[PDB]
């Protein structure tokens, strides 16, 4: 037979429609740019920390290591970490992670550098034997 | 099984998403009706985008023009069988329509001082004749219909038309003669879809696969048609299958007519430049029917090249490395993927294919689909219109041109929702459905579905392909046509041990295929009785047996002092095929060619002459 | 006589908590064509009716049989069978779409995204529809050459790990690629609020560079070009303005 | 903050969830290829060492046993200098590649070299030059350690 419902519009996204109250300019450009250039300014820095060590370098590779791992591991997290597959508040969990994460890194080094033998030195013990 | 039906209802209906179909869905849109496109796939694998060559229109842009030398060029063409209003109505509006495409988006390769190129193609002319060779077609270089249907499709997404995308049409909805809507598969999920509409618009693309070899998509069988013959309408000129000259010879990608028009020409195994004795003005750039004949003799006679010396060599090597890349890139990537060769140093091998479709559902100037009395005129059909290649306003007559077809798909789908914008007031509501709306369709599905004969879909399609092959040939002969029509319509016996296997419903292959073999049938069939029962030959039809042109007059003398020959003894008629679906049976019938131009102030008619290139 | 053995992927929605599996099929390389849909058209007409994929051109132009052939997405028409048959070959879908049945994927969300980058035309002074050409220089036009010729066919996003893991939020290179196709044709006035729809995060900047969009693309384009062209107008550098209409035009 | 398609495309993947269609297998059958096994290096290298820099810095102070008595709790255990200088080797390899491709994928952010020539030259290129380096810095320094054992003077 041919006695059955009325169905509606199949899914279908509409660009112009859709496009109306939804105009925001909340550009992640300018961020972006900066975190290359960040990448960049460390192409010397690290085969000058190979020639030049002690205590003021291991400092700046912490700090500047501490913030590019920062801008990496958030790109990591966002990939692996997406809600589709952790339900919605498990992964919240881990773009808050990815924070701690940025945070404990630099206490750590910090520490390293403050108590320890530091990078640097701590690269020359291990290459000593 | 049972089955779950959709209701829909919408202003107007299109089945195809194809150059025509989104054409006409886009200015339905855009005009404010509220729009389903249909269609069996995603609209950019249509058909459309196979296309190479261009388009043809009067811009003039490489040099001066006038459109009426086209509206000649295309009188001709047609072998006289074109309806010359029609033919009227495409070539005016060809500018325009072209010029949107441009403004559309679309990419046109460019003139230094920055227009649309055009190149040269087959069976084009300056001066109503006389001048020179015609260079009118417009072109994104190599990949016309390509870049066209894109731009179309993109376009489209721009008029909220609401896109039904692999749903498969199985009938148009009739009540009493009028069109209601389409009832079709969706593929998806199972789902039988009936729409409801003031319109439907049928450009449901050609039936190429109809035979054993063609240019075309597998996606070609004719549905379209088939959904007219089953909704009471007869096809009209369905015997004019356009071969083209030049598909590749193992597999029967196209190699385009482009490359003829920008230096390239035909070789024998004589190295002969056999199109100089076959058509001494044109040479390489003939009609296709013409050019195709020319190559089909070399072969028969000896003169064939190859392996089993049965094919010709399109020659392209001797033009400069930068022109064939700039103005022929698809087809020397094609070429060289599919037979092997370096288009910069060996020739393509190449044979006539089965590639076009000038006949298709009858329709008046307007696009509106029609049948036809002796007594009472010609009968419009309410609610239908039909456009692009799988209907027959007959812009075409006998022989399309080269560059046509994007041009009548384009302008004629434009042509749609001009005229129903016009005439669609927005008083009459939508028609409701009729009681048993449509359930003959899914009672052919069920038992096409559950089909539990001895021949597979896959094995009835195939002769039917082989058969059509040999017997409505590039040349034919009476005591083989008629040999033909007998094979042909054991074969619409066949069709009741048609076994199927995929029992399912969420996306079936088998089954749609099979839906489609039905549908090709009906196809072919009408095409080989028409064949058949024309003894003549005019445009791409040629009997062995009847050679000659038989029109009204003898148009070979002066014609002062002649008596016309009366409508049922000479042939310039188009050729309409009445089907049972049921029973496969065809009863003829024939149409007179309109004359009248659409403005006799405007642009004269052009008066039947001898057909020479 | 040689044979040549697939493993096609396969799946029925229709069976009651059905799962993937993998299907072998032998096929007499001598009684079929040369590419692979040949043999897919060979096994489904002979063999099993049941095994399903979409097709329509059979030269490779209409997008429709793309597919993972051998560890790569590219289209079954125009991909040459392994002429050696010690190898056995083995067809997948589309990598990471969800299946329709066997090799045909649900495509409708590139559709979207692809819907949603408004691929027409559009200009700040409305034009009078067919009235005349815009002027685009021949020098302008070329730089489309290797951007309209894409068949939306697929095999670059589907080859992309970060659309494999955020084909919601990321664009993917099949979609930007085309996006570029209309920031950089000098007709068009909206290369600003085009660059503004993919300003954030995910939708361009998710592109981790890793390449095999290019590497597949069964055309021969190379959307990552691209891509790294939409960044840098994102950030830096500039989209050249049109050359004048010079009059006569 | 999701676009509107974004949105769009979240519940298409709740539609195609609930539909319980599978996803079609992705890293398990797709070829391995310069293109993602490069990029997929440059992540685990620059993962590892951000890794390593945790359980570094953070193990070394919520632990005793610190870097020095650690760096001889292993001198003390007797092993070759081949998988000595090896261990070196992986140590020094991350540091060096992920540097060098990381100047290689900014380039491609530029959309510089983007090619598949130009992409295979500097996936090698990158790619060795790195392990070179990482071979440079470590050999050296035990050749001198061998000139200087049993040295000329
Ligand atoms: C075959 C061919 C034709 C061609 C050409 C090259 C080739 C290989 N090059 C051309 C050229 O350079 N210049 C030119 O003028 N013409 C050229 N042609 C001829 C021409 O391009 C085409 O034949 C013509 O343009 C076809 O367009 P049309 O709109 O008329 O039809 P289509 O593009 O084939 O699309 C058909 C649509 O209908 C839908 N469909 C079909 N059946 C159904 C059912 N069962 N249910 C629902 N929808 C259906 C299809 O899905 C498709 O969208
Ligand atoms: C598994 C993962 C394990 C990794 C954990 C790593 C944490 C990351 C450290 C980042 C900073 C490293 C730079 C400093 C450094 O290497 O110390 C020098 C030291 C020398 O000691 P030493 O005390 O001098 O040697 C002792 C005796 N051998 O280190 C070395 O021996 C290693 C050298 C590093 C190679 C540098 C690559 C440079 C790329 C070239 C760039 C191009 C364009 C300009
Ligand atoms: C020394 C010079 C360096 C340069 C020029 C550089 C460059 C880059 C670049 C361009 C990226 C973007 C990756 C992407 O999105 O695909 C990146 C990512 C990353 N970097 Fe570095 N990097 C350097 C050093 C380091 C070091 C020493 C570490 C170790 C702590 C590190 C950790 C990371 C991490 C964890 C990512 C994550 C992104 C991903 O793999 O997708 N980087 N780097
Ligand atoms: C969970 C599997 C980890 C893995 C190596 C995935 C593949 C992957 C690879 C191989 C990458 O290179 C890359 N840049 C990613 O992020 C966008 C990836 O996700
Ligand atoms: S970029 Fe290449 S692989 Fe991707 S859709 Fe276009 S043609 Fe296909
Ligand atoms: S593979 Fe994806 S990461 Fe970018 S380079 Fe291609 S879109
Ligand atoms: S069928 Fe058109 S691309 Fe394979």
């Amino acid at each position: 037979t041919s006695a059955a419902v009325t169905g509606a519009a199949p899914p279908q996204f509409d660009p112009i429609a859709a496009e109306k109250g939804f105009k925001p300019l909340h550009s992640h450009g300018t961020l972006f740019k900066i975190e290359r250039y960040f990448a960049a300014a460390m192409v010397p820095l690290i085969p000058a920390a190979y020639f030049i060590h002690g205590r003021e370098m291991d400092l700046c590779l912490a700090l500047a290591l501490t913030l590019h791992v920062h801008w990496g591991v958030w790109g990591v997290v966002n990939d692996y970490g997406r809600p589709f597959v952790l339900g919605d508040t498990l992964a919240a969990a881990v773009r808050v992670g990815a924070y701690i994460f940025t945070a404990c890194l630099l206490a750590g080094l910090l520490y390293f550098n403050e108590h320890d033998v530091g990078l640097t030195r701590a690269f020359e013990m291990v290459w000593e034997l | 099984a049972q089955y779950k039906v959709i209701d829909h209802a919408y202003d107007v209906v299109i089945i195809g998403a194809g150059g025509a179909g989104l054409r006409a869905a886009m200015g339905l849109g855009e005009a404010g009706f509220k729009t389903a496109v249909v269609t069996k796939m995603f609209p950019t694998r249509s058909h459309t985008t196979a296309a190479q060559g261009g388009i043809n229109a009067a811009l003039g842009s490489m040099n001066p023009d006038d459109w009426k030398w086209h509206f000649y060029d295309t009188a001709k063409g047609s072998d006289w069988l074109g309806d010359q209003n029609a033919m009227h109505y495409l070539t005016r509006n060809a500018v325009e329509a072209v010029t949107e495409l441009e403004n559309f988006g679309m990419p046109f390769s460019r003139t230094p001082e920055g227009k649309i190129y055009q190149r040269s193609f087959g069976g084009q002319s300056n001066n109503y004749g006389k001048g020179g060779v015609a260079k009118r077609t417009c072109c994104v270089a190599d990949r016309t219909g390509h870049s066209m249907l894109h731009t179309l499709y993109g376009n489209s997404l721009r008029c909220h038309c609401t896109f039904f995308i692999e749903y498969f049409a199985l009938d148009l909805l009739m009540d009493k003669g009028r069109c209601v809507g389409v009832i079709a598969l969706c593929l998806e999920d199972g789902t039988i879809h009936r729409f409801r509409s003031k319109r439907t618009i049928v450009a449901t693309g050609g039936y190429g696969r109809a035979y054993f070899s063609c240019t075309t998509a597998h996606m070609n069988t004719g549905d379209g048609t088939a959904l007219a013959t089953r909704a009471g309408i007869a096809l009209e000129d369905l015997e004019f299958i356009q071969f083209h000259p030049t598909g590749i010879y193992g597999v029967g990608c196209l190699i385009t007519e482009g490359s003829r028009g920008e230096g390239g020409f035909l070789v024998n195994s004589e190295g002969e430049r056999f199109m100089e004795r076959y058509a001494p003005k044109a040479k390489d750039l003939a009609s296709r029917d013409v050019v195709s004949r020319a190559e089909t003799i070399e072969i028969m006679e000896g003169r064939g090249v190859g392996p089993e010396k049965d094919h010709i060599y399109l020659q392209l090597h001797h033009l400069p490395a930068e022109q064939l890349h700039q103005r022929l890139p698809g087809i020397s990537e094609t070429a060289k993927i599919f037979a092997g060769v370096d288009v910069t140093k060996e020739p393509i091998p190449v044979i006539p294919t089965v590639h076009y479709n000038m006949g298709g559902i009858p329709t008046n100037y307007k696009a509106q689909v029609i049948k036809y009395t002796k007594e009472g005129g010609d009968k419009i059909v309410p609610g239908l219109y039909a456009c692009g290649e799988c209907a027959c306003h007959s812009v075409h007559g006998a022989n399309r041109l080269g560059a046509n077809s994007l041009l009548d798909a384009v302008v004629f789908g434009r042509a749609c929702s001009i005229n129903i914008k016009e005439e669609l007031k927005p008083d009459e509501k939508i028609p409701e459905l009729p009681e048993g709306a449509g359930e003959e369709s899914i009672a052919n599905l069920d038992a096409v579905r559950y089909a539990n004969g001895d021949v597979p879909t896959a094995e009835l399609r195939l002769t039917m392909q082989k058969t059509m092959q040999k017997h409505a040939g590039v040349f034919r002969r009476g005591d083989i046509l008629a040999e033909g029509v007998k094979k042909m319509m054991d074969l619409s016996k066949e069709l009741k041990r048609l076994k199927t296997t995929d029992r399912s419903l969420i996306w079936n292959s088998d089954l749609t295929e099979s839906l489609e073999l039905q549908n090709l049938m009906l196809n072919a069939t009408q095409t080989i009785v028409a064949a058949e029962n024309r003894k003549e030959s005019r445009g791409a039809h040629a009997r062995d047996d009847f050679p000659k042109r038989e029109d009204e007059y003898d148009y070979s003398k002066p014609i002062e002092g002649q008596t016309k020959r009366p409508f049922e003894k000479h042939w310039r008629k188009h050729t309409l095929t009445k089907q049972d679906p049921r029973t496969g049976h065809i009863t003829l019938d024939y149409r007179p060619v309109i004359d009248k131009t659409l403005d006799p102030a405007e642009v004269d008619w052009i008066p039947p002459i001898i057909r020479s290139y | 006589k040689r044979i040549k053995t697939f493993e096609i992927y396969r799946f029925n929605p229709e069976e009651p908590g059905a799962k993937p599996k993998l299907q072998k099929f032998d096929v007499d390389l001598d009684k079929c064509g040369t590419m692979v849909l040949d043999a897919l058209i060979k096994i489904k007409n002979e063999v099993d009716p049941t095994l399903t994929f979409r097709r329509s051109c059979r030269e490779g132009i209409c997008g429709s049989c793309a597919m993972n052939i051998a560890g790569e997405n590219t289209l079954a028409c125009i991909c040459n069978i392994d002429q050696n048959t010690s190898k056995t070959t083995k067809i997948y879908p589309l990598p990471h779409m969800f299946v329709i049945k066997d090799l045909v994927p649900d495509m409708n969300l590139f559709y979207a995204q692809y819907a949603s980058i408004q691929p027409w035309l559009q200009k700040k002074t409305k034009i009078n529809l067919g009235e005349k050409q815009q002027y685009q220089s021949i020098k302008e036009q070329e730089k489309l050459d290797g951007l309209y010729e894409c068949i939306l066919c697929a095999c670059c996003s589907a080859s992309c790990p970060s659309y494999w893991w955020n084909a919601d939020k990321y664009l993917g290179p099949a979609v930007l690629m085309q996006a570029y196709r209309w920031i950089i044709d000098s007709r068009d006035d909206s290369a600003a609020e085009r660059l503004a729809r993919m300003q954030d995060g995910f939708s361009a900047f998710k592109c981790h560079t890793i390449m095999n969009c290019t590497k597949t693309c069964p055309k021969h384009l190379n959307p990552a070009r691209a891509i790294g062209e939409i960044k840098m107008l994102l950030t830096k550098m500039k989209t050249k303005p049109a050359p004048l209409p010079t009059p006569a035009n | 903050e999701k676009t509107p398609i974004q949105v769009w495309g979240w519940d298409y993947l709740m539609r195609q969830r609930a539909l319980k269609r599978p996803i079609a297998p992705h890293l398990t059958i797709y070829k391995p290829q310069m293109t993602w096994m490069v990029s997929g290096l440059h992540r685990v290298t620059g993962c590892a060492m951000a890794g390593t820099l945790l359980i570094g810095g953070v193990g070394f102070s919520v632990l005793p046993l610190d870097f020095t008595t650690f760096v001889e709790f292993i001198r003390g255990l007797g092993i070759p200098w081949v998988i000595l200088d090896t261990f070196k080797f992986i140590i020094a390899f991350p540091i060096a590649f992920h540097t060098l491709n990381g100047i290689r994928f900014i380039g491609f952010d530029m959309a510089k070299g983007t090619d598949i020539p130009s992409i295979y030259r500097g996936a090698y290129l990158v790619l060795g030059l790195a392990a070179l380096i990482s071979l440079a810095v470590v050999v050296y320094p035990r050749w001198e350690r061998h000139k200087k054992a049993t040295l000329p003077t």
